[PDB]
């Protein structure tokens, strides 16, 4: 765990830093001016109060300021006061403390949201951010539950209403979302979510799914005291802490030592223990953990020739090739009966062979099933044909024939019993497997098999202001300022919120006997939403039937387990769309094409309308 | 055996010497083979001798009867002596004096010396007995394509390079190199056997020309091949025919006036070397990178 | 020590060869990816359909090894600029093949040769390739220092190597590069692998490559002399060269076979390693500046912007400069207050622009070193530094020092000053607006007072550096003029560049300026004689300042204050590079302009050719008052 | 790639001289192909590939009767908006003598092979509308001894100074693309205020039918223009000549200009940075015609007296759609 300690009292900065260092913390949150040291800027005489106005920067090294000290805005500063004088004064003071934290070069600075209106706070912070394009991060201290909705019901003439308030119970998030919006989604602005004694309904907690939470603040109050005197937490608090650890947020301790028998390392050690006593970090999971919410442009194996290490990661996925082998094996047993095993050889073509893991799989299946096969390995990437022919000469012999051409081109010598493909993207057909196989179909026997025989894409609406900002940052010179929103990205989604169950989008079947072949599509999907949230995009997955009951899937429900060949795809939208509980999201999708390009367009039509994204493939085309 | 056959030279008694390279695959090496049955080549099992080199072979030539001079990719000139029984092949020496691939070699009239040309732009004169370099000549400005020793003079030889220069040499002179419209690059050189006054050269454009050093004038030339001319070999015939080899994969046999007499498409890959049979003077053996060894009957 | 690689055109087993060169001590290997003699046909049957494999597999190494250890090499039979059309098209296809394969392997660099004047089609194909995938792959151009033609042995009877004087022709190889480099539109993925021969040419031929992106120096085994023991060594001139190349931190490549066969290839490498260790050890300035070599930074504006803490920290971490300031104050004290009056006349000494107060401590040490009375003021408009100042003052200085938190142009001081000490100089002297600040702070100076520094002067010199020109070119940002980066200066420790003429003074300012018609605007014209062929890319800028009489500071290379690393040089670029032939004169024009709010520079080259006027109306760069 | 609007065709047709020349060429070819005695027994299959609104069709008809020979006519067009006009004409006037074929000539599987094919696919730079590729695709259905009108064409280039037009190009910078894209693309323009710096020279030539088994429409040309004045190079003007049939030709080249013909204007290939040229120096420019499965485009560069950058590399700024 990465951790920090929150204090509103620091008598000697050196001694205090040493203490919290020995306690085991990674950093310290502290005020930079004294928290009770209110200052005047407009009116004499206290205007001319003689300095020093705070303690010197020489008291630490630049390394220490840069890595160990989170600044804190003094609590007397109220930029949204109803009083004009306090407004202007708090403006000057906020500028003062922020500019000073920047002078010290602090890695982060804390500011509180503890009411609905922080409009002028946002105005000042936005102004400041646009004064030197610095690194300095800004953490917004937002409580899960507003202090009003957390107070003890001990006021005679002001009773805490014991009724059901769905929207109201989320109000703090609203605060953030409004502030966050006024600052125009500044990447230098993040959340420091504060956690209290009473945890609210789990939808109130889920509101923060997809939000840029960098820090979770735990007070000493919420720590239950067990039989020994230890500090511990409730079972629900622990569920929460696990959720927060998946997002890898830093944890901050605030409050004084109520369990004064011990030392503050007790609180920290409870956490450390919890973090070690979770399912140990897998190989799969540690591989994907580096790609968490990392955006990448979709590969185009048809138009682009893939690099070597790309194939290398494709091959390093056993489960998938085990499935392909089993599918080939069952198809062999179905096609060639037992008595004919030696008299009937099967022509089995790997269309899109790469470096030939499918070839070795076809061979292992041939011997596992004990049948005769003649093999072709087709590949339009000559840099991989190199590897293929080296293998072939060395190992496979003349059993395999390496064919270096496009399957839409190749005039094959003899028709095929089976054709095996791998032309699927994260959205199934987004690598144009339908067109390639349609071209490669004519040289298939009138009763032959395509592995895979079917595939289907899946979509689901998602909230994630985090990923929305990541996309927003993809704006490039020399193109439309919003092109990044009109193109998909391959990404291991992590910090996001699924808003409705995935539903099938486009399906393709091979062989496609249809005399009127048209791979274009117009689909409409209605996603019921049972929460308040903000639509930022659509996650995309796929399913494919290789043969009968052997299938592959990255869809979270039907996910082929342990398979890391694909990540999910993401279709963003330019403007985020608010969705209230009970509403339905209506998305529209088109698969469009001409002789040269294939591309997708999409639009949201409910609860509100978006614009049509990537029209005429102007921002994203897939090359035929 | 490695797939790419680079050289094929007939010995006086009718034995065939072959030099092969491997230009693809994991191992890029070469090998030498001796077939006392010429029709048994290329099959390795039916051979009289064979040896594996560290590196491939670019050009190759006999040294009398027991000597084999090899220009290796290593930058080395290797001399391989033949065994007392003519069953084994042994490395007499192997010197790394060129800085880059030795691309061409030829033995002089005296048979105790040789001349080598490398991609390092240098030509070198070798005493085969002492096993040292006598002269090192940086005369060209590009990689040396071909060097052809004069048949009847020890101190004289021809060289041609990608600097578009054909140099006639004379180690006796203080400035041994002598240059002789600048057409397309020269690629192959062949002295005329009986007249040490004249020779022929092919270019990269597939044109073969005839030169008289005395008249220093291009008397004749002919567009034989559609592609680069990689080799030129005269016959031992009383009035000698001329063989021309190209990258268009054909062999062409020409008269004294450079007209096409014979032409063979049998090869499906580059044609590398070609030697006439000193036994049957009308027979001509060619080799190439399609691993074929063809015997041609010439009218 | 040295980063190194080994060049080979023969690799029988890639694994064994890599292991050998690894045990020899090399960091990487340059090798061909297809066999160098394995010419291939693409258009015409039958060899068109030659059966593969066309080269060795990628499985023979790990992705690690391909990415870090293997520099690819273009097969030498490929001639994209041949006079023969067939060879042209075939070499085009083959160059595409080998390059795309090197990219498939993910090689960190690929070698291609320039060994003739015309490589137009080579550049066309390489440019086409680069614009297919925004990849990292670097491209090293093998260019000889001396063309093989001008290096051949003079042994041709009817073609004598003329032993005449040909200034321009001796540089021809650079020309090759510069033309190729230009056709590819200054691609940052294209660099130089300069090859070095036996005979080294005139020093100007060598200097032509100053400022060029040399990544690799190629040393053949031929040029190594054999010393008394039998080891390989180089001439003294070759060694001067190697030192120059080591300062550019280029990689060194060995080519050729082992002629000193007594030893092993670690002998050449060890000669190199020895040379690198036996290099003048890094003085304090060089180690600090080495991280900032050719690193661009926007000029600080201490007037408009409040400086951060560590910025001041690096300002203070420079003893020499404050020693000089202390000595200047000390001499001025002795001059102003005579010996007998030392106890009866106290001097009002104001540090205008005090920062965190190193000048304050310097004033104190000078006061006691000289033994005179002083009352001190520390003026500062940056309150974040006023914090540090007042903490110091309360704790240490006491009421002797008065901390004044205001702009010196604003402050209505209580009593007039005997001395004013400033630090408002940039790399170009006045580029932080020291003249205007001191002009505003002047009125509260006694009618016979002193300003330390009393004078300063900027200096300019034309420089060639395609490297830094490309660095500037890459500074284009969205939402502004595409060429704004060329109309603004950058602070940078210049390193890989070529000074084309001696620095000359540009603008001078004197303080106090009694002149009733104060005008800090300037129009200067500088004529720089150039005795070499080169390409103008920008102008380096330095400064000199007189603190007091014979105590001065300078970053100017000739008069550099030694051991002082407070400033780096400034760079004024130009949009289009300008060819300059030997003997020509570069005429540049500079303006210091201003209004009520801004100050800025404009500049233009008027000879040998005209440029555009740069930063007109300060549209791309203004200095905030 | 684009279907032309109506008034575009209208200005194409409003040029008599050119269609008079086409008619005369067809007429001479008819007399050469069908001898006098066979005039009634041998009918000629004559296909207008790229017919538009059919001025070439009416020209073929007038030529057939002027020469007195039998012809069966096909009018091929991939623009259906013009096929409308064509079929209206055909029903009303031409009858079943003409067959209107609405398809790409690279696609159409014609019923019977052709005696003559007539095209109009030339731009100001000749091949810049991809007439070579279109006719190469439409060639297979030509008789093994048939004729293409035009049978040949050739592009021409000349260096020009014109700071005026250089500034006009400079002002073509658009948002959301490379700031210098305007310099890497040609423009059709009636050049007026400019300075020709050297005599035009031929750049690329194409011959139809192209029997060559190794068809390659790519080109790498190098042109050396001697300049006998001081000036500043800003671009290259481009023109074309075409042989319709033997001694009937068309040209917009200023020296050999077909008089009274205003169907084409010159093309202009600009360069990013202007280049000073002193009297006596020679301008060496390089041009490439490049292509792939989908696009065709030109690249170009000046190599003397100084080097420019290579313009429109990979067609990044200008491609011609196949
Ligand atoms: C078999 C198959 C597999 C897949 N799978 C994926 O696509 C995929 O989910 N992932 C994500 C994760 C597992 C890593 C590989 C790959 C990926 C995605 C996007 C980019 S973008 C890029 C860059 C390309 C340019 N070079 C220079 C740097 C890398 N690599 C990649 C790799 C799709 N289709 C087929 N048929
Ligand atoms: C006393 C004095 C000294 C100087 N000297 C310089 O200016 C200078 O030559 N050098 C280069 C070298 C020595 C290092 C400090 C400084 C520098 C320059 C440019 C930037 S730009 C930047 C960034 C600012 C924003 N933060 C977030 C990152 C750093 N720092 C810097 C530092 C000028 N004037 C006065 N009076
Ligand atoms: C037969 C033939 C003729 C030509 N000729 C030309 O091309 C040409 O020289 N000229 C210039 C002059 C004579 C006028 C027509 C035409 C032209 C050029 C460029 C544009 S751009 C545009 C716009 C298109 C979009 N709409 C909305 C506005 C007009 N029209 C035009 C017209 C080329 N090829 C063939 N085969
Ligand atoms: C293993 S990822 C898909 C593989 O199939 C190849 N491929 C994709 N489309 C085709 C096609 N139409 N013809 C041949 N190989 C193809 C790609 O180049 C890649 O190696
Ligand atoms: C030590 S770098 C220059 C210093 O002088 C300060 N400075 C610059 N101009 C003024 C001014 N007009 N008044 C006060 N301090 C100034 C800057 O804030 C910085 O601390
Ligand atoms: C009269 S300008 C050229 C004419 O030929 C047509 N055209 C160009 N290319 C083709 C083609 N491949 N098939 C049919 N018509 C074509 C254009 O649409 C236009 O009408």
């Amino acid at each position: 765990v990465s951790s920090g300690r929150d204090l509103n009292c620091v008598p000697e900065i050196a001694d205090t830093l040493g203490a919290v260092a020995k306690q085991g913390f990674d950093f310290l949150c502290m005020p930079v001016f004294h928290p009770r040291f209110k200052r005047e800027f407009i009116q004499e005489p206290a205007k001319n109060r003689p300095g020093p106005q705070t303690r010197s920067d020489l008291l630490l090294s630049g390394r220490d300021w840069n890595t160990l000290i989170v600044g804190k805005l003094s609590p007397w500063i109220r930029p949204d006061s109803k009083v004009e004088k306090i407004r202007r004064n708090s403006e000057a003071a906020m500028l003062q403390e922020l500019n000073f934290g920047a002078y010290l070069g602090l890695p982060a600075f804390l500011l509180p949201l503890n009411q609905e209106d922080n409009t002028n706070l946002a105005r000042v912070l936005t102004n400041h951010i646009h004064t030197g394009h610095h690194s300095s991060m800004f953490w917004m201290r937002v409580p899960l539950v507003a202090p009003e909705d957390l107070r003890d019901d001990i006021i005679e003439n002001a009773p805490t209403t014991h009724t059901e308030e769905y929207s109201g119970e989320e109000k703090t998030w609203m605060w953030w979302h409004n502030f966050r919006t006024l600052c125009d989604y500044s990447k230098r602005i993040a959340v420091a979510l504060e956690i209290g004694a009473d945890l609210p309904s789990n939808h109130v907690i889920d509101r923060w799914l997809g939000e840029p939470i960098k820090a979770a603040i735990l007070p000493t109050s919420i720590f239950l005291t067990n039989k020994k005197g230890f500090p511990v937490l409730s079972k629900m608090h622990q569920r929460l802490i696990f959720r927060l650890l998946k997002l890898e947020v830093q944890f901050i301790i605030t409050g004084t030592n109520h369990h004064s028998e011990k030392e503050f390392c007790s609180y920290l050690q409870y956490l450390e223990y919890l973090s070690q006593n979770r399912p140990p970090p897998n190989a799969y999971e540690l591989f994907a953990k580096g790609y968490e919410d990392y955006l990448q442009s979709p590969l185009q194996p048809l138009m682009d020739n893939l690099e070597s290490q790309t194939y290398e990661v494709f091959e390093k996925d056993p489960i998938k090739y085990s499935q392909y082998q089993q599918a080939i094996y069952k198809c062999l047993l179905d096609r060639v009966p037992e008595e004919e095993k030696d008299t009937n050889v099967q022509v089995l073509m790997v269309l899109g062979a790469g470096r030939g893991p499918l070839v070795n799989a076809s061979l292992r299946a041939a011997k596992q099933a004990d049948r005769r096969i003649k093999l072709y390995a087709v590949e339009k990437n000559p840099n991989a044909v190199v590897t293929l022919e080296n293998w072939q000469f060395e190992e496979w012999g003349s059993q395999v024939t390496v064919v270096s051409s496009d399957m839409r081109e190749w005039v094959a010598p003899e028709k095929a019993d089976i054709i095996v493909s791998e032309l699927l993207g994260s959205f199934a057909d987004n690598e144009l497997s339908p067109e390639c196989l349609d071209g490669a179909q004519h040289f298939l026997k009138d009763d032959g098999v395509s592995i895979p025989g079917e595939y289907t894409s899946f979509l689901a609406p998602i909230s994630s202001s985090k990923l929305y900002n990541e996309v927003r940052a993809c704006r490039e010179k020399d193109r439309d300022p919003e092109a990044q929103f009109e193109m998909p990205y391959v990404v291991r989604l992590h910090n996001f919120h699924q808003l409705s169950a995935p539903q099938p989008c486009f399906t393709f079947s091979h062989p496609n006997r249809d005399p009127m072949i048209d791979n274009n599509r117009y689909c409409t999907l209605e996603f019921p939403v049972e929460v308040n949230t903000v639509l930022h995009g659509f996650a995309g997955y796929f399913e494919t039937v290789l043969y009968q009951d052997i299938t592959l899937s990255i869809r979270p429900e039907t996910h082929s387990p342990g398979m890391f060949s694909w990540f999910p795809i993401l279709f963003p939208i330019k403007q985020p769309i608010t969705v209230r509980e009970g509403q339905t999201i209506c998305v529209r999708f088109w698969r469009c094409s001409n002789s040269k390009k294939v591309w997708y367009e999409w639009a949201v039509t409910a609860p509100v309308c978006s614009a049509i994204h990537n029209p005429t493939g102007r921002s994203y085309t897939i090359g035929l | 055996m490695e797939r790419q056959l680079e050289a094929a030279r007939y010995r006086s008694d009718g034995a065939l010497l072959l030099g092969a390279s491997s230009l693809s695959g994991r191992c890029w090496a070469g090998s030498l083979w001796l077939f006392k049955d010429p029709c048994a080549a290329p099959n390795e099992g039916f051979c009289s001798a064979g040896v594996q080199t560290e590196a491939g072979v670019a050009d190759l030539t006999w040294v009398g009867e027991r000597g084999i001079l090899v220009a290796s990719d290593s930058g080395a000139v290797e001399l391989w002596e033949l065994d007392e029984n003519e069953t084994l092949i042994v490395s007499k020496f192997c010197k790394y004096e060129h800085d880059d691939i030795v691309s061409t070699v030829s033995v002089l009239s005296s048979g105790t010396q040789a001349v080598s040309g490398s991609k390092d732009i240098c030509i070198k004169v070798w005493d085969l007995a002492q096993q040292v370099v006598l002269s090192s000549y940086r005369a060209h400005a590009a990689q040396v394509t071909c060097v052809a020793a004069s048949p009847h003079k020890d101190s004289v030889f021809l060289s041609c390079s990608e600097d578009n220069r054909i140099l006639l040499w004379d180690t006796r002179c203080p400035k041994p190199a002598s240059q002789i419209a600048p057409g397309y690059l020269p690629t192959s050189l062949a002295w005329h056997p009986q007249q040490s006054e004249v020779f022929v050269f092919g270019d990269e454009n597939g044109t073969v020309s005839l030169v008289d050093t005395k008249s220093t004038s291009c008397v004749l030339s002919s567009a034989v091949h559609s592609q680069c001319v990689t080799g030129l070999v005269f016959s031992p015939h009383s009035v000698p025919f001329l063989a021309s080899l190209s990258e268009d994969c054909s062999l062409a046999v020409l008269d004294s006036s450079l007209s096409e007499l014979f032409r063979s498409q049998a090869h499906r890959d580059f044609v590398r070397d070609a030697t006439w049979s000193p036994l049957n003077h009308s027979l001509l053996t060619t080799v190439g990178w399609d691993h074929q060894v063809v015997h041609h009957v010439v009218p």
